[PDB]
DNA sequence: ATCAATATCCACCTGCAGATTCTACCAAAAGTGTATTTGGAAACTGCTCCATCAAAAGGCATGTTCAGCTGAATTCAGCTGAACATGCCTTTTGATGGAGCAGTTTCCAAATACACTTTTGGTAGAATCTGCAGGTGGATATTGAT
DNA sequence: ATCAATATCCACCTGCAGATTCTACCAAAAGTGTATTTGGAAACTGCTCCATCAAAAGGCATGTTCAGCTGAATTCAGCTGAACATGCCTTTTGATGGAGCAGTTTCCAAATACACTTTTGGTAGAATCTGCAGGTGGATATTGAT
């Protein structure tokens, strides 16, 4: 009976299609070792809940139910190591507040 | 058939470039900013859309797709994320 | 009587924690989609565009310009002032290596 | 045609981590944009490691290895911690 | 045994400047050039073929990837060069 | 059977120095999985790396014969990169041992 | 050991930088800026070279770990 | 006897550095920070001396482009003396 | 602002140590001939989106007035940083072993690939389910004129 | 240093746009069997680094003197913000053709595969050639006295 490689190595990231994308992006005639798609699966699992966790939790100090990009933006610029991960505009985020002392009346 | 498309950089008012600022964090703005934005703002458009139309001459296509403006961005390290 | 004036900068500061706090475009939408299109033809004529493609355009243009205004901020409290002034924003290009 | 995308996999985490918590279209578009770019950095570092060092797999060494180079101190360290568990779970059926 | 470029790269400046020599240590800043230009053109040739959905990387994928990757004038230039040689070696 | 006709090499018969073999194997090692590599990509390649090449020492050479000296030098490499427009915004990587174009900022001059 | 990076040093880099005055806090600064840099190259640098099961750093391993943090440099291939 | 006021070797010292390319940091100073370094990250590493010099090419490289922002930041604010400030400012519109 | 005095810079020089170039061999790579396959171009066609036009009201751009307060201009003192003599120590330079890694070759157990087949996890579009955007109004805080 | 004016903060409300589930299929993941590749253990071997040792010079540490630059203080004209009247053009949604992407099928030009020959590029030592260490002499620039 068939078992997924996702629930083997207790993830949620979908290890088979993982392995399929890592094998079509490797040098000609590359290959690609199974436990190779089970790390990357497990990286990528782990970096979409740190992410989820801290704009959850700017979420939920907002008072609303669902993650907006505006929440994604105050989770990311608001957590330095994420911060430097991600350098890319996220579209609809705006900015995190912040006025210059020398410009407050 | 549309009508001509010209001076639409004169589009992006005062009031516009003003609130762009203001998001900045900028209290007070000199009346040349206004001219210079615009400058800055062309060149930067000129930029990106010139790689956008290349990726979609090399596909074949006459239609712009989102995958081509965030190729381009991407290729002129201005990676955006929430288009594909 | 004399009619209510708020002091020079109390709007203006006003408006840095309205739009801070917002996270809408902040070009029109329509004097934008011109402006590329106008662009974009003088590159290749007759080119169609999705809607998809001219939003992800100016969200880009929006966040470039806020992040340069962030800078050019920078430059101008740097030399002791609250006015941004174009010698400002060229110092910050040159600086990111922009030009 | 069938276009695939990460949006189950990223909402079965968000109900782990949020099990209150829901997101929206746009955000979880921020979201499969996110996990492509790490993607895709993580693979053209791995295909650079095999290369310079002469190897034609690239196995879950190229992966740390890739790991470690892209993400910053703590994450770098929790990543190669559930990677190295997923990876002896894995082995272990 | 090591490969490099630097007997094409002498050949070049033998063409250009017949009396003028270079040094090793340019002659490795000029390597590593030529190496830095030619992981450019073909990460992007591969990136524009995987793109559109193919397997082949084509002269077309090259040009396009001068195009994106060369300013200007430059960008010009190179791909009529890049046309001459490939209308010379067809004929 | 008594005759061969002569080998030409690719480069010579695209008319290039630069080797146009060795870049259709490096192409092929930089493919994906079941990647191909056309007949003209190498040649288009080794064109374009010949005439990139050609600009930058045409210039070290300019920049080395007008200090009346023999080699091209890193020196003169960064002098002549630095001093093109387009060179300059192609070339931002380090040139070891090249220093910089000399300059002083006018309000600096006494 | 960072002090090993004499005030003469530091004056003989920013001089060719076109700098002509010099702030006597300039050089601590310096110093814990050229810090933070090398230790990021390093790091990377080192991993190159536990990747490859060596012990000796190579210049190939620096070229590389300059080149992903986007200060490619010439002349050490 | 003889002095020069203050800026004249400073100017000097400009157009001598900017035509030069050696060096200028000493070589066993900065051999001993990269391995210092170095040692918090795998013990008993060892270094190409070519590893160690392109190093120091790239620091030295980084530093110069550094104090050139510097610079402008000084000279933005009508001043001629780099502070830390200035520093500071080139650093940050950098993204460091 | 022309002198006379003083200091540094910058060509030019030679001789020789070392860097460039040349010369010859030989693994490895490029090329040829010949056979065989296949990715993708071409030609259809279905059928999404895209361009353009339309309507109408109000949200917002524009252009103006007027005065608060900012940038700019100027002065100047004190205090920092440049320049310099002096003298000491760190770096540099030159040499010598040998310890310990790299680099290379060989070689299987172990890993991965691939065709075929079975099976279901994941997607598109529809059907449900329901936050949250805005809309409104009162408490609190801020602001600017007295 | 007591208020009127105005904004902000923060609950409360609901309908429908959008978040989530449901539904039906099907693309691709997983199992099996068999073929092919390869990572890495084993065993070497020159050859790079490392450790040690030594002398001496030049580069740096230090202390002193003072010039000039930075920061502070002050004045003010005009520039930019706040507020307002006015009216236009942006916004939102729908229609209408139809352009042009997508999806599908077929068949070569174009690519790979494989055996074998020819050619070349890397390497190391010899043979040449050249920058460079110092030294000099004149060009140029700085400094203080009138
Ligand atoms: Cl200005
Ligand atoms: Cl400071
Ligand atoms: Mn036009
Ligand atoms: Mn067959
Ligand atoms: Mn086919
Ligand atoms: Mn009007
Ligand atoms: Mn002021
Ligand atoms: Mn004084
Ligand atoms: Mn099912
Ligand atoms: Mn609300
Ligand atoms: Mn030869
Ligand atoms: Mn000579
Ligand atoms: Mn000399």
């Amino acid at each position: 009976k068939a078992v997924s490689r996702s629930q083997r190595a207790g993830l949620q990231f979908p290890v088979g299609r993982i392995h399929r994308h890592l094998k079509s992006r490797t040098t000609s005639h590359g290959r690609v070792g199974a436990t190779a798609a089970v790390y990357s699966a497990a990286i990528l699992e782990y970096l979409t809940a740190e992410v989820l966790e801290l704009a959850g939790n700017a979420s939920k100090d907002l008072k609303v139910k669902c993650i907006t990009p505006r929440h994604l933006q105050l989770a990311i610029r608001g957590d330095e190591e994420l911060d430097s991960l991600i350098k890319a505009t996220i579209a609809g985020g705006g900015v995190i507040p912040h006025i210059h002392k020398s410009l407050i009346g | 058939h549309r009508k001509v498309l010209r001076d639409n950089i004169q589009g992006i008012t005062k009031p516009a470039i003003r609130r762009l600022a203001r998001r900045g964090g900028v209290k007070r703005i000199s009346g040349l900013i206004y001219e210079e934005t615009r400058g800055v703002l062309k060149v930067f458009l000129e930029n990106v859309i010139r790689d956008a139309v290349t990726y979609t001459e090399h596909a074949k296509r006459k239609t712009v797709t989102a995958m081509d403006v965030v190729y381009a961005l991407k290729r002129q390290g201005r990676t955006l994320y929430g288009f594909g | 009587k004399k009619p209510h004036r708020y002091r020079p900068g109390t709007v203006a500061l006003r408006e840095i924690r309205r739009y801070q706090k917002s996270t809408e475009l902040l070009i029109r939408k329509l004097p934008f989609q011109r402006l590329v299109r106008e662009i974009a033809q003088d590159f290749k004529t007759d080119l169609r565009f999705q809607s998809s493609a001219v939003m992800a355009l100016q969200e880009a243009c929006e966040a470039y310009l806020v992040g340069l205004f962030e800078d050019t901020n920078l430059c101008a409290i740097h030399a002791k002032r609250v006015t941004i002034m174009p010698k400002d924003i060229q110092l910050a290009r040159r600086i990111r290596g922009e030009r | 045609s069938r276009k695939e995308s990460y949006s189950i996999y990223v909402y079965k985490v968000l109900k782990q981590v949020h099990p209150d918590t829901g997101i929206s279209s746009k955000a979880m578009g921020i979201m499969n944009s996110f996990v492509n770019d790490i993607f895709e950095r993580i693979a053209g570092e791995a295909s650079r490691l095999a290369h310079y060092n002469k190897r034609s797999t690239i196995t879950s060494r190229e992966i740390q290895t890739a790991v470690r180079l892209l993400l910053p101190g703590e994450l770098a360290k929790h990543a190669v911690s559930e990677g190295t568990k997923a990876v002896t779970k894995y082995t272990s059926a």
